[PDB]
RNA sequence: CGUGGGUUAGUCGAUCCUAAGAGAUGGGGAAGCUCCGUUUCAAAGGCCUGAUUUUAUGCAGGCCACCAUCGAAAGGGAAUC
RNA sequence: CUAAUUAAAACAUAGCAUUGCGAUGGUCAGAAAGUGAUGUUGACGCAAUGUGAUUUCUGCCCAGUGCUCUGAAUGUCAAA
RNA sequence: UUAUUCAAUGAAGCGGAGCUGGAAUUCAUUUUCCACGUUCUAGCAUUCAAGGUCCCAUUCGGGGCUGAUCCGGGUUGAAG
């Protein structure tokens, strides 16, 4: 019960991940990789347009 | 001196002069509080001979009622 | 420095969320800040009968600061020299006894709007200046014609906080030279033929031109557009 | 001599609508900067259902230009529109469905739905289940834009105003009969206190003009004037005919 | 015309001096004794047999108390009245609308000593 | 009927929270008793300094755009057998 | 549903149909208001009516009265 | 349009001028125009902003400026 919470330990309320107790490590690994597959595309975005733009 | 100048000059209502100071005046009370503290008489001359004196424990309030 | 490194930031629209900017022209004000700025702005939109807004028409820097350079040798007494004068006239009455008059003639500028008015009136006033700042403008609205009419120079000149710092007062609305000592004969005479110049030479044809009607920053792009645009 | 059941509903007691169970009113972003000059990307979150409402409700979360944090906006769902789809609002904005368009920047013969009638209400037209807005004319000079209203009314609006591409979700819902009047309780027990109608030929005269006699007949003309006051506008207010549709 | 840059688009009222209070004349010219003491704390002890009962077997002293008087109170006046350790004050408003406070001693303390010293019992 | 005795709580309830709603203020209305309105068209605001000797800690920066209050002993709610 | 003489064939109902209204709006409140209900609403909606499930059908009449119509603008017409 | 009216907002970007590119065929002149950093994806975006540049009187840090163009202080729109 909410009240409850704050009598308990760390442990008890969080998981050892990034996004502990807030995400489920499923969510967590799809934000990761949507993170890092869409900063490569904004580099590969950024090239492509610069060339474009740099080309013609 | 000036208030009979004052005195005088306020009977022209509906001359030019006070027809922009009417329009201007009504605009101001109207921005403001229906009734609110005024600093200084507006017509100082009319506050004389209604009884008024420049003196700590006169006070004047603008106030504005409606019509009909 | 290596370990240093350039982000810039994209504050486009939908990116980077924006800076702290200059926000001044947005701020809702309080209302008597609104009132008193938006006043200024009706006063100048309507049209101006040409009565009133002869004000405006002020004696410019240079000129009202010898206005003022003169004025200022003519200061009434403090309550301090009024003090000193009156023991030294009472120790008069005591021993001097001329009549009560060990004292001279003063020369102090004249205020107060019905003394000076008074004084116009009676034609004694060698020069009135006259606030452009009175409000009501009713109270000193008909000086310029008295002044013309009685043919009593008149300045019209900023501040009446600044002619009741040489009162002693917070504000004046009025102040007058009667008469001057004889070192000032030149400077008072020189006064008087640059401010009839502006004012009381210039009052038949400033009587007859009305003031106002300005538009504003946007009405007045949006005027000069359609005239280009004709 | 009795205040009649119609005159007793502006008195807002037991006739104001049942609000509890509601998620807050359903407009569109409010005309700033970023959908006035360029667009905004917001997410739909959740299509959720409200009370009262035949149409389904999007909670679309766009993020706040200035400070940093996340406004929540409540959107009538169009149809098709999909949970974690991204919604793009502003001038900028491309034709599809879901998207928050200018109609001045909008071809002839687009749906749209949500649509302002005066730019920045935040939404007014074609908002029930089913419902849209034809876009049938511009006048780029002294900028307007010509509409068609769910009703057939050709309406003149600004171009400044914005609308929402696609049709209200929802539509058909009056395709089903209730059949039963439990299932019309339970449709007004959270909309008003408007049901069930006794019929005013039902009642005695004190309560209604159609009240009273000896049969149930109304006995002077149900059509009433525009002009005629409270009291006596119970029947075909204003008609311009009546009788069937038949020629 | 050098302005202040606002960063914000709302004006918000200045934080003005507030000076404290400085009066000419006192408010009341005298101030109050202890509306509640020790002697208008306690009453009277309660004499009745089920009270003696307390008092020579559960080590609890039975008192009236005032109606204003909150446990410290009871407490403080006990401690400074009688000289002894409180281990509980426990209270009821009674049905006539007075105030009974079971004072429970510290086991350093024997009630029926102490009530013996009072007067009653 | 007459005379007394009896109701002990950190843990059970109230107290607190909000509900439908009630309701001050700002402001507008009304001859007026009072009506509307509840965040409105108001200059509506008080919270930590990162931890100490020129500190009753402030005369330091810095943040928050929220806005009275009442309203459930069957709703929500810290904890006793 | 007529508490305390009428429980019905009455009322409601789903279904059907008509009417008004695109918001500086419809219908309805309030003495007024910088006031309200519908409305945390927008024609698949709100508001006013009639009829009363399904089936099958709903004929003729616009003279009267009502309602309505950018409809005729020297018929009548008040105050200014 | 400035009275009045309607509307919205944390009264945030309104109006007017300001680099280029050109299907203006620079006509030696912005008579003349448009584009104001974001669209595969349910990620993320906050510490007067890093950078660059200048000064402190240097104290393990601080203050300007630019980054983020000026000017008008009309919050913005409608209506008159
Ligand atoms: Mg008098
Ligand atoms: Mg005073
Ligand atoms: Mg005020
Ligand atoms: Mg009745
Ligand atoms: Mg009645
Ligand atoms: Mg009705
Ligand atoms: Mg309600
Ligand atoms: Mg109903
Ligand atoms: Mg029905
Ligand atoms: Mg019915
Ligand atoms: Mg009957
Ligand atoms: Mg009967
Ligand atoms: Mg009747
Ligand atoms: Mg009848
Ligand atoms: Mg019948
Ligand atoms: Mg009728
Ligand atoms: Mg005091
Ligand atoms: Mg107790
Ligand atoms: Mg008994
Ligand atoms: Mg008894
Ligand atoms: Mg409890
Ligand atoms: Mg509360
Ligand atoms: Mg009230
Ligand atoms: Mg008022
Ligand atoms: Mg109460
Ligand atoms: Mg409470
Ligand atoms: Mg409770
Ligand atoms: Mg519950
Ligand atoms: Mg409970
Ligand atoms: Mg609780
Ligand atoms: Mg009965
Ligand atoms: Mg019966
Ligand atoms: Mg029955
Ligand atoms: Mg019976
Ligand atoms: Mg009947
Ligand atoms: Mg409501
Ligand atoms: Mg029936
Ligand atoms: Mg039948
Ligand atoms: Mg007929
Ligand atoms: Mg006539
Ligand atoms: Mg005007
Ligand atoms: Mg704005």
């Amino acid at each position: 019960r909410p009240r409850q919470y704050a009598t308990v330990s760390k442990t008890h309320k969080t998981v050892s991940r990034a996004y502990g107790g807030s995400r489920c490590a499923n969510c967590v690994k799809e934000r990761i990789i949507r993170a890092f597959l869409i900063e490569e595309q904004k580099i590969v975005k950024k090239v492509v347009k610069e060339q474009t733009e740099a080309a013609k | 001196g000036a208030y009979k100048y004052l005195e005088e000059l306020q009977r022209k209502k509906q001359s030019d002069v006070l027809r922009f100071l009417q329009r201007v005046r009504v605009w101001e009370y109207r921005q403001k509080n229906v009734i609110h503290r005024a600093a200084r008489p507006t017509r100082p001359d009319k506050a004389r001979r209604l009884g008024y004196k420049a003196k700590q424990g006169f006070v004047i309030y603008r106030v504005r009622v409606r019509r009909g | 420095n290596p370990l240093t490194h350039s982000t810039p930031k994209n504050f486009g629209i939908g990116q980077a969320v924006q800076p702290k900017r200059n926000l001044s022209r947005y701020v809702k004000w309080p209302e008597y800040v609104r009132v008193q700025r938006q006043k200024k702005i009706l006063s100048i939109r309507l049209k101006v009968p040409p009565t009133i807004a002869q004000f405006q028409y002020t004696l410019d820097r240079n000129t009202a600061a010898e206005t003022f350079k003169l004025f200022n040798k003519y200061r009434p007494e403090t309550a301090a020299e009024k003090k000193e004068r009156l023991t030294k006239e009472a120790a008069a009455v005591a021993e001097g006894k001329s009549k009560q008059d060990a004292s001279p003639k003063p020369y102090a500028v004249k205020y107060g709007l019905n003394h000076v008015v008074a004084l116009i009136e009676n034609k004694k006033a060698k020069l009135v200046l006259i606030a452009n700042d009175v409000d009501p403008i009713e109270l000193v609205v008909f000086l310029p014609a008295l002044c013309k009419k009685m043919g009593v120079p008149y300045a019209i000149v900023k501040g009446k906080a600044r002619l009741g710092t040489l009162v002693n007062q917070k504000t004046s609305a009025v102040a007058a030279l009667t008469e001057v000592r004889a070192e000032d004969e030149a400077a008072l005479a020189k006064l008087v033929s640059t401010i009839d110049a502006n004012f009381a030479d210039k009052y038949d044809e400033v009587k007859k031109h009305w003031g106002g009607g300005i538009l504003g920053n946007k009405a007045q792009a949006k005027m000069d557009k359609r005239a280009k645009n004709s | 001599g009795r205040v009649i059941r119609n005159q007793r509903k502006g008195a807002g007691s037991i006739f104001t609508s049942h609000t509890r169970l509601r998620q807050g009113a359903a407009k569109l972003r409010t005309l700033d900067y970023a959908e006035r000059h360029g667009y905004i990307r917001g997410i739909v979150k959740q299509i959720v259902h409200d009370s009262g409402r035949g149409a389904p409700l999007a909670k679309v979360v766009f993020r706040d230009p200035y400070k940093y944090r996340l406004r929540e906006e409540i959107f009538i769902a169009n149809e098709g529109v999909h949970t974690g789809q991204f919604i793009y609002a502003g001038k900028k904005a491309s034709l599809n469905v879901g998207n928050v368009l200018p109609l001045g920047s909008v071809p002839e013969g687009t749906i749209v739905s949500n649509v302002e009638e005066k730019p920045g209400d935040r939404g007014a037209l074609a908002r029930a289940s089913g419902n849209y807005v034809i876009i049938i004319g511009h006048n780029p000079d002294e900028n307007k834009t010509r509409v068609r209203l769910p009703s057939g009314a050709k309406k003149v609006i600004s171009s400044d105003a914005r609308g929402v591409i696609g049709v209200i979700a929802g539509g058909g819902r009056v395709d089903k009969p209730l059949l039963k009047a439990g299932r019309a309780f339970h449709k007004y027990r959270l909309k008003r206190n408007s049901w069930p109608k006794t019929r005013g030929v039902a009642m005695n005269p004190v309560d209604h003009p159609h009240g009273g006699g000896n049969h149930q007949h109304i006995g002077k003309a149900s059509t009433i004037s525009r002009g005629a006051v409270s009291g006596q506008k119970a029947g075909l207010i204003a008609a311009r005919r009546t009788g069937l549709l038949r020629g | 015309k050098a302005l202040k840059v606002r960063t914000s688009a709302t004006f918000r009222l200045p934080k003005t001096l507030k000076l404290a209070r400085a009066p000419k004349y006192a408010s009341k010219a005298v101030p109050h004794y202890n509306r509640l003491d020790s002697y208008k704390v306690i009453e009277q002890p309660i004499t009745s047999e089920t009270a003696m009962k307390k008092v020579e077997d559960g080590n609890i002293l039975v008192f009236q108390v005032s109606m204003k008087a909150n446990k410290y109170q009871i407490k403080k006046a006990v401690k400074e009245l009688y000289e002894v350790d409180v281990l509980k004050v426990n209270t009821l408003v009674r049905p006539n609308g007075t105030k009974k406070a079971y004072v429970r001693l510290t086991a350093d303390y024997d009630a029926l000593d102490i009530a013996n010293r009072i007067g009653y019992i």
